[PDB]
């Protein structure tokens, strides 16, 4: 049902298993229920985690999409995480 | 490839800016030739004259990061009153948005300035374009 | 109509959604079958806030235009160790560094 996303930084985020398994990273990482995160801290983490509920709520819907927001101070390293988790 | 039809069948639209963007129109003329048209502010709409058969597409007028029409990425006047074309953005990956977000405050000549691997500097370079979005496309 | 949230206690952040119109103890139930704690072991809050346990959540704030799924409200908890509760403690995420020269 749920999984936890631990940050470099000891923060666990508790999110649905499903909302986890749309990064193919994610899906190898758990095949506990644990990933832990070295490298993403957990201002970064935070972010990654509303892009996958962003993500299931937006995806094949007919509603009008609002606009994914990132603060400029977060933008280099959750690129960084994005580009490692293929998201 | 993909060109407009000249069917010289009259068509009213009805351009929906339903995104928060500056939309690009582009009318891909008899040839294939990406024609921009004039700009839609976010949340304004247009009565323009189409013709059935003719191809749009539309980007955000600044970036060209592209954006869907009645959830697609081509729009096709068809028969007549007015067709909508409801423009939105998609559900960008996390990296592409992260990509407009960091090309939108970094000056394409300062990409290389930034601590990233080389492959990322590679994906900043690698800016929107209607021409690789149409080849292809098949 | 789903509201998105963060139930936030110390180290831990549960990303859930829930209706406006569920009940603060339907909400105690979902934390229960996550972090196994009985709903009486458990404060909601809304900031400094205690929240009622038969409110809904939209009285309790948490509306379609609050608990977007992009940017979710924040739900405290606090857990009862014996007999007495815990004080509401949030540990602050990480901070991000300055803004690089060029940006
Ligand atoms: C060959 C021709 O007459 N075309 C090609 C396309 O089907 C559109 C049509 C055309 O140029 N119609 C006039 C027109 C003028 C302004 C706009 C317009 C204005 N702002 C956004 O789009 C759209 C269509």
């Amino acid at each position: 049902m749920y999984v936890k996303l631990i940050s470099s930084d000891g923060h666990e985020f508790i999110v649905k298993r499903e909302h986890a398994l749309t990064s193919g990273t994610i899906k190898a990482m758990l095949s506990t229920n644990e990933v832990n995160f070295r490298e993403i801290p957990s201002h970064v983490l935070s972010k990654v985690c509303m892009y996958f509920t962003y993500k299931v709520r937006y995806t094949n819907s007919s509603t009008e999409i609002p606009e994914f927001p990132i603060a400029p101070e977060i933008a280099l390293e959750l690129l960084m995480a994005a580009n490692f988790l293929d998201c | 490839v993909l060109r407009s039809v000249n069917s010289r069948e009259p068509s009213q639209v009805i351009f929906c800016n339903r995104s928060p963007r500056v939309v690009l129109p582009v009318w891909l003329n008899f040839d294939g030739e990406p024609q921009p048209y004039p700009t839609l502010p976010p949340g304004t709409g247009r009565r323009i004259h189409s013709y059935r058969g003719h191809l749009w597409l539309f980007r955000d007028a600044g970036t060209h990061d592209g954006l869907l029409v009645n959830q697609t990425e081509l729009f096709v006047p068809s028969l007549n009153q007015p067709i909508f074309a409801n423009i939105t953005l998609p559900v960008y990956t996390l990296k592409e948005r992260c990509l407009q977000v960091v090309r939108s405050l970094v000056k394409p000549e300062n990409y290389r300035r930034l601590d990233i691997v080389r492959s990322l500097y590679e994906d900043l370079e690698d800016h929107p374009n209607v021409q690789k979005d149409l080849e292809r496309l098949t | 109509m789903d509201v998105f949230l963060m139930i936030r206690r110390h180290k831990t952040t549960i990303f859930t959604d829930a209706k406006e119109s569920s009940t603060v103890f339907e909400l105690k139930r979902i934390v229960e079958g996550i972090l196994k704690r009985p709903p009486d072991e458990q404060r909601l809050y809304k900031d400094d806030q205690l929240l009622d346990d038969g409110k809904t959540l939209g009285e309790c704030g948490f509306t379609s235009q609050t608990a977007r799924p992009q940017a979710p409200a924040t739900v405290g908890l606090a857990f009862r160790a014996d007999d007495t509760f815990e004080a509401l403690c949030i540990e602050p995420f990480s901070s991000p560094p300055e803004l690089p020269d060029v940006m």
